[PDB]
RNA sequence: GGUGAAAUUCUUGGAUUUAUUGAAGACUAACUACUGCGAAAGCAUUUGCCAAGGACGUUUUCAUUAAUCAAGAACGAAAGUUAGGGGAUCGAAGAUGAUCAGAUACCGUCGUAGUCUUAACCAUAAACUAUGCCGACUAGGGAUCGGGUGGUGUUUUUUUAAUGACCCACUCGGCACCUUACGAGAAAUCAAAGUCUUUGGGUUCUGGGGGGAGUAUGGUCGCAAGGCUGAAACUUAAAGGAAUUG
């Protein structure tokens, strides 16, 4: 039977949303019903950043982070990000953590 | 103090580009790319293979005007991943380990307003 | 707008339709306002413009049809001029026009 | 014979009192009693001739010239027209693209006429029988109709005769063939059923 | 009192030619034949004669346009692009 | 058996007047022979480099510049403004969630007669005190917003040039200015001009360019 | 077999019972 | 270049990378949300024009004019069809490189139709909230969208205001969530799926074991693909729903 309320996910008095592609296998996929997580990363490293100032102009420079939102399409996000899979409980909360 | 290049760092998935042009960019200063310095075709990206590419690239631009560099670092683009490639890390790593100079890098990557549709089909890339 | 003058001035006041009587009323110096229709021909609107500085009276050029000149008065037969000899309750001889 | 209007359009002789008529192709929209301005400084309206130096592109054009003053070649079918895709103005040229799909680059003093050639789409309405066809030639030449050679006997065509009718050997013949040899497709560097956009490049 | 279901002014050609040609002669030919708008005097006046010309019957002002109507979709998006570079040469 | 570096002609490039550091950098070209010279080939390039990087302070670390050269002379060759950009860590930064963006752009000609279409970014801010989450505009806000930043920005314009237009822009005497008229309808916040672009420009003018010069 | 390919089945299946009739006519 | 790995393929034709400009068609990233609007389909760049709408405000107007509906009609995703245009992208078909025992596929390449637009068809989607519409009643809670009302509220300085954005309370009318369960249910669950053997507010529609089968047949609509209407003979003891433990 019907395993959630939110259906997908995230809509009600819509009936279309405009669908996205899987930033991993392309899969088409409404907005609403993907999954987005946003990559906010230096654009260093953990290693480069000390080597990065030592060979670089400037006092101490700038460091500019690059920030890009992630799609994945369900298959796509449980084979490698927000899943694991939870029970029928834990599934409700809408917890980020 | 120093002659200031530009980087422009080219990582994607399979290869990596790293190659100093001017600073007005009209001009090379040579280039060796990933699958240069090594070959099994699957190695074409790994950071091993773009260090030796970044220290060959670094040694050429020393050996001809440039001690030092503006980097911009750049991912496939376009309808593709968005996300740097594994080699333009240990690039720009092993360039400025090299002995060169870094100033105000920032990042290049095409980003459209979205579209012009993406390959894989609807369905996507299942396998 | 300016059509909405014109059915003012057509229900209050006094016209005439038309380029034979609208030079009675240009001889006789009666007009006030006349108003020239988009495609009337040039000889015809020239020829008319000539009377209207010899009368003194200010002359309107109707971006439209003389088809729609002529809804503008409320007929249901083109008109290529319209003169307006009393003006009604409506404003158009000391407005924009 | 000529699926396209023609407009007589009248001139004052310069340099003698007298009216000199001219036979244009009628462009589209063109009307009687209109004025036609014809000249290197006339403004860019349909009908007026001017060269094609004087026109920025994506102005369209018709009964353009070939080399300047050859008083118009290029684009004259009812229907057609020409496209300024350029200019290179030291050796003044202007590049245009043809209605067959060329491009070509002729001087920037070679006149065109604004806009395009009057009677189109007369393509696109079915003949529909034998005479409306044999009324059209009539007024053209004698093209019309055509035996199929491979209805003849060998003595009247190379794809003559046969107990069957058929072709017997390739219908695609060489450039270099002679003449009486070439009945097919000449010089033919593809064949059979185009599948795809055309569409040059 | 409708006299045919489809055919219209098709039905003179009777069974002849197919249906697909008469489908799209018909179109056409109720293009040509039917009256316009005479853009100057503005009485629906214009029609044809000899494919590309339009004339109006009082006021006897002619048109050079489309061979089956008076003004062709590519004539009016010409009208429009004249329209642009001009205003360019302009302002 | 070549190596074009045991060839290739040097040189260094000057920058403009309104400014700090007129010196930028470095380039290499090919000897001027006859039959294809050094000088009329190339020249004409375009060269990149942060303002931060050209004006010395930290403030204005983002705001690229787009410099074309146009004249040479004696291994010196000057460039003139071709564009200003913004880095893209700080628009990726400026476009956080639960906010409204504001765009808006302009073509426009100055007096030195280049026109260029210049553009507009701006966000809604919380203001102190306010416990709803996100804070949005009204939409009618929006068209109000982008028409003060439209008629704000085709005065600005049409002043001298990008002479004064450039400095205009420097020390952000628009993002006040619309912050100003702004703020009797919604609080925003950020505010930059965030690009502008030359899509045709008058002529050479060899009198005019040299004006930046000395 | 999946609904959508047993419905295409008998679309298919009928429109060559369509045919056979027809040639009957 | 592309993959788990490769190959087909591209490269004195300087490919891939770079710089400058230009062209074409498509699209509208981020901001974008348990947020808006529309009868549903569906609808995210700007601006002008064109008409339309709900909610609210109302000591304005009419006065039963209404609720729901066989027949009948408007609109109706994608694909598909006819005729022009357009044909960048992606890409049914087809052909290829691989993989396989095979591999008509999944992966890679080429790429026709298509994808976009105009004129006209088609009338279908898990067109889904798998949940008819109007009315009444039955229970708490914090957010929020739109309207309104109240305040010697905050923030804006100028000289106080006026505004605008904000804060707090209340009230309509929305999109939802939360907790409850009096109550309902086979359960999952449900502010309706409640006020039902203590069985009747008004009304439309559909179902009567499974398979046969949405098949045959007739009618009807369509260019066609097909759409609406729609049986029986025969077969059969289950098919099925939710929940439990393995
Ligand atoms: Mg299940
Ligand atoms: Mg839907
Ligand atoms: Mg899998
Ligand atoms: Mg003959
Ligand atoms: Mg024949
Ligand atoms: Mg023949
Ligand atoms: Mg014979
Ligand atoms: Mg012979
Ligand atoms: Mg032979
Ligand atoms: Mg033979
Ligand atoms: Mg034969
Ligand atoms: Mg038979
Ligand atoms: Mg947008
Ligand atoms: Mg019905
Ligand atoms: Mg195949
Ligand atoms: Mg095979
Ligand atoms: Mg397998
Ligand atoms: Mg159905
Ligand atoms: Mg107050
Ligand atoms: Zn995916
Ligand atoms: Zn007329």
């Amino acid at each position: 039977p019907k395993k959630r309320a939110s259906n997908g996910r995230n809509k009600k008095g819509r009936g279309h949303v405009k669908p996205v592609r899987c930033v991993n296998c392309s899969k088409s996929i409404p907005k609403d019903k993907a999954i987005k997580r946003m990559a906010i990363r230096n654009i260093v490293e953990a290693a480069a950043v000390r080597d990065l100032s030592e060979a670089s102009v400037y006092p101490e420079y700038a460091l500019p982070k690059t920030y890009n939102k992630l799609h994945y399409c369900v298959s796509c996000a449980i084979h490698a990000r927000i899943v694991r899979v939870r029970s029928r409980e834990d599934r409700k909360n809408r917890a980020p953590p | 103090s120093q002659v200031f290049g530009v980087a422009r760092i080219y990582a994607s998935f399979n290869d990596t580009f790293v190659h100093v042009t001017d600073l007005s960019g009209k001009e090379t200063i040579a280039r060796v790319t990933g699958g240069m310095k090594v070959k099994a075709d699957r190695d074409e990206s790994s950071p091993y293979a773009a260090m030796l590419a970044a220290q060959d690239v670094a040694a050429k631009c020393k050996e001809v005007g440039i001690t030092a560099v503006h980097v911009k670092i750049r991912a496939t683009g376009g309808t593709r991943t968005k996300t740097p490639g594994p080699g333009g890390q240990a690039a720009l790593r092993a360039l400025a380990r090299s002995g060169l100079r870094i100033g105000r890098i920032e990042d290049v990557t095409p980003v459209p307003s979205d579209s012009t549709r993406k390959k894989g089909g609807r369905r996507g890339r299942r396998l | 707008s300016i059509n909405q003058k014109l059915a003012l001035v057509i229900k209050s006041g006094k016209y005439t339709l038309g380029y034979k009587s609208t030079v009675k009323s240009l001889r006789q110096g009666k007009s006030k306002l006349i108003i020239i229709a988009a495609n009337t021909p040039v000889l015809r609107k020239s020829e008319l413009e000539y009377y209207a500085m010899l009368s003194k009276t200010k002359v309107y050029y109707f971006q439209g049809g003389n088809n729609e000149l002529g809804t503008a008065v409320g007929k249901l037969f083109r008109v290529g001029v319209v003169s307006i000899l009393e003006a009604g309750d409506s404003d158009i001889l000391t407005t924009l026009a | 014979g000529r699926g396209a209007p023609l407009a007589k359009v009248v001139f004052r002789d310069p340099y003698k009192y007298r009216l000199r008529e001219e036979i244009f192709i009628a462009n589209e929209g063109v009307h009687t009693g209109q004025f036609i301005y014809a000249g290197k400084k006339a403004s860019l309206n349909v009908g007026n001739v001017l060269p094609l130096g004087s026109v920025p592109e994506g102005t369209i054009v018709s009964n353009v010239e070939e080399k300047p003053g050859d008083r118009g070649a290029l684009a004259r079918a009812s229907g057609n027209y020409v496209i300024i895709i350029g200019h290179n103005p030291d050796e003044n040229k202007t590049r245009v693209r043809l209605p067959s799909g060329a491009k070509k680059v002729i001087s920037s003093d070679a006149r065109g006429v604004i806009g395009v050639i009057a009677g189109g789409g007369r393509v696109d309405k079915p003949l529909l029988k034998a005479g409306r066809a044999f009324h059209k030639y009539r007024l053209k030449r004698n093209s019309w109709p055509k035996t199929r050679g491979v209805a003849m006997n060998p003595v009247d065509h190379p794809h003559g005769g046969g107990n069957h009718q058929h072709i017997g050997k390739a219908s695609t013949i060489s450039r270099g063939a002679v003449s009486g040899q070439k009945a097919g497709l000449i010089a033919a560097r593809r064949t059979g059923l185009l599948r795809g956009s055309q569409k040059t490049q | 009192a409708k006299r045919t279901k489809k055919v219209g002014i098709t039905g003179k050609y009777g069974v002849r030619y197919g249906s697909s040609l008469r489908r799209q002669v018909k179109k056409l030919e109720i293009q040509q034949h039917a009256r316009y708008d005479c853009s100057f005097c503005g009485k629906k006046t214009v029609k044809r004669g000899a494919a590309g010309i339009w004339t109006c019957s009082c006021c006897k002002k002619t048109v050079a346009g489309g061979a089956y109507t008076v003004s062709t979709a590519a004539a009016a998006t010409v009208r429009s692009t004249i329209r642009r570079l001009r205003e360019m040469v302009e302002a | 058996v070549v190596d074009p570096f045991t060839r290739k002609e040097w040189f260094d490039i000057k920058a403009p007047s309104t400014f700090e550091n007129r010196n930028v950098g470095k380039t290499l070209v090919n000897k001027s022979t006859g039959l294809k010279s050094a000088s009329d080939a190339l020249k004409g390039r375009v060269v990149e480099v942060c303002l931060a990087d050209l004006q010395g302070s930290e403030d204005h670390s983002f705001r690229k510049i787009k410099l074309r050269v146009d004249e040479v002379q004696g291994k010196n060759l000057l460039t003139n403004f071709h564009g200003m950009d913004f880095t893209t860590d700080k628009l990726r930064s400026m476009v956080r969630k639960w906010q409204t963006l504001i765009e808006a752009n302009v073509t426009v000609k100055t007096s030195d007669d280049y026109v260029l279409r210049i553009f507009a970014i701006a966000f809604t801010r919380k203001q102190a005190n306010q416990v709803k989450r996100h804070s949005y505009a009204q939409s009618s806000h929006i068209r109000a917003i982008r028409k003060v930043i439209s008629e704000i920005l085709t005065k600005e314009v049409q002043g001298s040039t990008l002479a004064q237009l450039t400095s205009k822009l420097i020390p952000e005497v628009i993002n006040k200015e619309i912050e100003n008229a702004t703020k009797d309808i919604f609080p925003l916040q950020n505010i930059h001009v965030r690009k502008v672009k030359l899509l045709k420009q008058p002529k050479f003018d060899v009198g005019a360019l040299m004006a930046l010069h000395g | 077999m999946r609904a959508k390919w047993r419905k295409k089945r008998t679309r298919r299946l009928k429109r060559k019972r369509r045919k056979v009739r027809a040639r009957s006519k």
